[PDB]
RNA sequence: CGCUGGGGAGGAGGCACUCUGGGGGGACCGCCGGCGAUAAGCCGGAGGAAGGAGCGGGCGACGGUAGGUCAGUAUGCCCCGAAACCCCCGGGCUACACGCGCGCUACAAUGGGCGGGACAAUGGGAUCCGACCCCGAAAGGGGAAGGGAAUCCCCUAAACCCGCCCUCAGUUCGGAUCGCGGGCUGCAACUCGCCCGCGUGAAGCUGGAAUCCCUAGUACCCGCGUGUCAUCAUCGCGCGGCGAAUACGU
């Protein structure tokens, strides 16, 4: 019925489906020669991935709001192979959470603080609340106890 | 091969150049010989009531 | 009514009330029920399995944790749950149900880190660098 | 339908492959500028190459022609700024073992510390080699 | 995939991992009878404790134990299946989550081949696994002698999972199978007594040995 | 009006002499206190090596500097601060007081 | 927000639970059967948050080692006193046919990559930490609240779980070495600095004789502040997360 009651991935998944028939989210003219951040190799290995990682970021700023663009910057990272130096922990970078982030604006699904990060509108409230009531309706059939939430 | 089964009844003592070993005392509870304490060396953690299988049930050791 | 209680493990802290209700059991907003992974969540379960189904259903218990780790806060978890199971029910059979099954239930881990010393500070107080000779 | 050995330009490639992989073996270019030039030609990365036409085979020799004019960002790209043409522009085989050669001789010409060192056959980029560096 | 029916599981009863019962198994090697805990239970994870209790291994499940002994990096400073296998950062070292999902695996095939219950096949092959004898070195007026020695109930079960632990380990060594695959092969075969096992291998090689010095 | 005390030193014995003397002057007469209340103990340490060369296996010296801090809020009656402003404070404690 | 019962954020207002830091209690072979000697004590067992100097540390004697330090300060004799004193401006300690010590990175599946889900602690901060917003693909740049330390920041750590691709191959292992390009700190980056993006793709397929570290929240494995610091950590001192195996001896 509400977020804090199913799996996330799950979630994103059946959030990044829907966030496509939105129009106002579209990738960027430089998408597609681009690596999701200095901690990182080779470039996504799917076509859709931009969607996803709205999906997240909309997910995300609903739990943790307000939130700025340096913890998902930090969330968004991890250690890094560096060759025969060992290995250490370092964050993505602050172009595409910044453009997603204004994309969810301009679709209305969030709203900035003045000065403390950034938040979540009523109706970017609803959508996710509906997906999860959908979920959840689906997984109790196969977890017949998770009725009672 | 099928062994015999053996009950400990009373430590001796320590035994081997390490300190890994024990003389301990067994009597038999099924064969030809249920009966017939007998000294036998043992390896390992070991302690009184235990129950141990042999193989050779003539094979009486040295005292120590 | 309402009952508050706690539960302690190495660098966790974990809160739980309880009261009457369904039977939903909340760790943190998220039920226990899809708790991740499954080492985590027997580790949850298992007072609540040992309690029974007459007792359970007729409860609604809520834990926030904070500190330590999943282990540890599934651990702290479970000795909150289960000292409230037993000052709400005030069943002394319980009591002896769950100390033969394991004491720490109740009687929580008493076990912190030790110091390091100063040849491998990093690996810890008895790692030391290797000799040469 | 399926072949086993293509031939993009010079270079053949393993049809049981997929494609990001297969076109990894010309010497110029990776699994990431692979993907970029999949992407810009509009072909899944994910398909075993011999179902590759002579309609995909030239766009792609195309594109690796002229890479910044298709829209290949110029930072992506082997040799910005060339020496007298600037003009970032992208070699690959037999073109790119001669620009290096080219660059080494004319470091050597002037009589320059880096190339004195690719003469001697020694580092050039600060290392130590008293411990390291045993043939 | 797994699906979610078994990636969302939730016992029912007390029961080994809520799944398998532990009463129907039966031992009749009297001298290991009270060392392999049989206790009905959920979750075998004791945290460490019973252990610095000299007799505290009499107290954990032979399922923990066989975790634990699972928790392995090849073997170093000696020689099995003739390498070294040394991983040192590859390796399952305090990783009780990835232990568990491999005898859980390995459990599952053994019921699915097997026909019966994976508990009652291991505890038969650790008998047929547990070493009745080996050897050590006494002195007298000073001179190091061979005898053969009568082992303990509480040496032979350590030998025994640590043999099958290791065969496992060495079974899937750079070849295409799998952890889990070859520990259920190795239990399979020191039950069914095929000398595919290296655990019924060594016992026999020792037994040998100590009836030679005998 | 309220003000508000604060306190930091090495010794327990001034801090306690302080709390023990503004507590009393404040309910000998007529005011609602607020404290003591204990704030975190900030430890400097510093980690040497004791050898001045360099032969010699390493035995490190750890030195440590506790200091212990206390807070209060008086209320800031009429007399209250200027027979609070007239303590006899040692010189191994720092006090400062804020008007809120 | 569904099936109407459940679920979150402010604010008043409270300290109950958590936590902080002052004082005090509690465990002593004390009770219970042996052995020894009827003593000293040891061993069962009981009871007990904790048992047998409870656990981890600090302080380390009379003296020796002609052990190391005059290149930390202090100090006697010789020596330089217009130099061997005191400043600047450039080079070197980074030079490389080789032999050794300590470590890092790996030689695969007890895994590599891409995408999504999580959970800490110790400590530090004035021309210092910098949230929040905006430029840039990334490194990085321009504004700037708050903070003189339970108030704000550094800080949503990594190993771990889930789903797809690779399926025992010098490879989607490995990641040195070189080329073109873009930037920071600094009076000055060639000699001789750290960081980024695209290309190139070297030995290595588990290791002889020998040898080292470890007894419980310990070792193995995972990452994190701090010390040095105008920049630069494969190091030192500490912090936590996951967590065993064997022996109770000679």
């Amino acid at each position: 019925a509400t977020v804090y009651d199913v799996p996330g991935d799950l979630l994103v998944e059946r959030v990044a489906k829907a966030l496509k028939e939105v129009p106002e989210i579209k990738p960027p003219e430089w998408a597609p020669f681009v690596k999701t951040g200095r901690h990182k190799e080779r470039l996504p290995e799917q076509e859709d991935w931009w969607y996803y990682r709205v999906a997240s970021v909309f997910r995300k700023v609903y739990i943790d709001g307000p939130v700025g663009i340096e913890r998902l910057r930090t969330w968004y990272g991890g250690r890094k192979n560096r060759g025969h130096a060992p290995e250490h922990f370092y964050k993505a970078g602050g172009s595409i959470i910044r453009k997603a982030l204004q994309q969810l604006e301009a679709a209305g699904f969030v709203q900035k603080v003045p000065g403390e990060g950034r938040i979540v509108t009523p109706k970017g409230q609803s959508f996710l609340d509906k997906i999860a009531t959908e979920l959840k309706k689906e997984l109790e059939e196969q977890i017949p106890e998770l009725k009672k939430y | 091969d099928e062994g015999y089964p053996a009950e400990v009844i009373e430590i001796v003592g320590r035994t081997g150049v390490t300190g890994g070993v024990t003389q301990v005392k067994v009597r038999i509870l099924e064969g030809r010989d249920k009966g017939r304490v007998i000294r036998r060396n043992v390896k390992g953690p070991v302690r009184v009531g235990d129950i141990v299988i042999l193989r050779e049930t003539e094979r009486e050791a040295r005292e120590i | 009514r309402v009952i508050q209680t706690a539960g302690k493990r190495k660098t966790a802290v974990a809160r739980a009330t309880i009261r009457e209700g369904k039977g939903r059991v909340r760790i943190n907003h998220k039920p226990v029920e899809i708790i991740e992974p499954e080492i985590a969540r027997f580790t949850i379960m298992e007072p609540l399995i040992l309690a029974g189904e007459e007792i359970v259903s007729r409860v609604d218990i809520d834990v926030k944790v904070e500190g330590g780790g999943f282990m540890g806060q599934a651990e702290a978890a479970r000795v909150a749950i289960a000292r409230a199971l037993v000052e709400w029910t005030n069943d002394m059979n319980l009591k002896e149900k769950f100390m033969k099954y394991d004491r720490t239930m109740l009687v929580g881990d008493s076990r912190r880190t030790e110091p390091h010393k100063p040849n491998r500070s990093t690996k810890g107080p008895r790692a030391k660098r290797q000799k040469s000779y | 339908n399926f072949r086993h050995i293509v031939r993009v330009a010079g270079v053949d490639i393993d049809g049981h492959k997929q494609v990001r992989w297969a076109l990894t073996g010309i010497k110029g270019i990776g699994i990431n500028f692979a993907t970029m030039v999949l992407r810009v030609a509009g072909i899944d990365p994910f398909m075993k190459a011999g179902y590759l036409t002579d309609e995909q085979v030239k766009k792609i020799e195309e594109i690796l022609a002229d890479p910044v004019a298709h829209g290949i960002p110029a930072w992506a790209v082997n040799r910005p700024k060339d020496y007298e043409t600037g003009k970032d522009m992208h070699l690959i085989t037999a073109k790119l073992v001669m620009a290096w050669r080219e660059d080494v001789n004319r470091l050597r010409r002037i009589r320059a510390y880096r190339g004195i060192r690719h003469e001697l056959g020694l580092p050039v980029r600060g290392q130590r080699t008293r411990s390291n560096f045993r043939h | 995939a797994k699906p979610l029916t078994e990636r969302f599981f939730i016992p029912k009863e007390v029961k080994v991992m809520g799944r398998w019962s532990v009463e129907d198994v039966t031992v009749e090697d009297p001298s290991l009878k009270p060392y392999i805990n049989l206790d009905a239970r959920i979750l075998p994870h004791s945290h460490g404790r019973y252990a610095k209790k000299p007799f505290g291994k009499a107290n954990v499940h032979i399922v923990e134990r066989l975790i634990n002994k699972v928790m392995r990096s090849g073997a170093s400073h000696y020689k099995a299946g003739g390498h070294f296998m040394r991983r040192e950062h590859r390796s399952i070292m305090s990783k009780k989550m990835k232990a568990y999902e491999v005898v859980k695996e390995a459990f599952m095939i053994i019921e699915r081949r097997t026909k019966q219950n994976p508990i009652q096949v291991l505890v038969k092959a650790i008998e047929n696994s547990a070493p009745r004898e080996d050897t050590t070195t006494i002195a007298f007026g000073g001179i190091r002698y061979h005898m053969s020695v009568d082992v303990s109930p509480l040496r032979r079960l350590d030998i025994a999972l640590k043999n099958i632990a290791l065969g496992a380990s060495i079974k899937c060594y750079r070849n295409k199978t799998t952890y889990a695959q070859a520990l259920a092969e190795e239990i399979i075969a020191a039950a069914n007594k095929d000398p595919k096992s290296f655990a019924y291998s060594k016992k026999e090689e020792i037994e040998r040995i100590a009836q030679s010095s005998r | 009006q309220k003000a508000r005390i604060k306190l930091a030193s090495t010794n327990i014995k001034a801090l306690n002499e302080v709390t023990d003397q503004i507590k009393q002057i404040a309910e000998r007469t007529g005011v609602r206190m607020s404290g003591p209340i204990p704030l975190p103990t900030k430890r400097i340490r510093i980690t040497t090596r004791k050898s001045p060369d360099g032969e010699g296996s390493a035995t490190f010296d750890r030195f440590e500097l506790r200091v212990h801090k206390r807070l209060v809020d008086i209320e800031a009656d009429e007399r209250a601060m200027r027979q609070i402003m007239r303590i006899r404070v040692p010189e191994d404690v720092t006090i400062e007081i804020e008007l809120i």
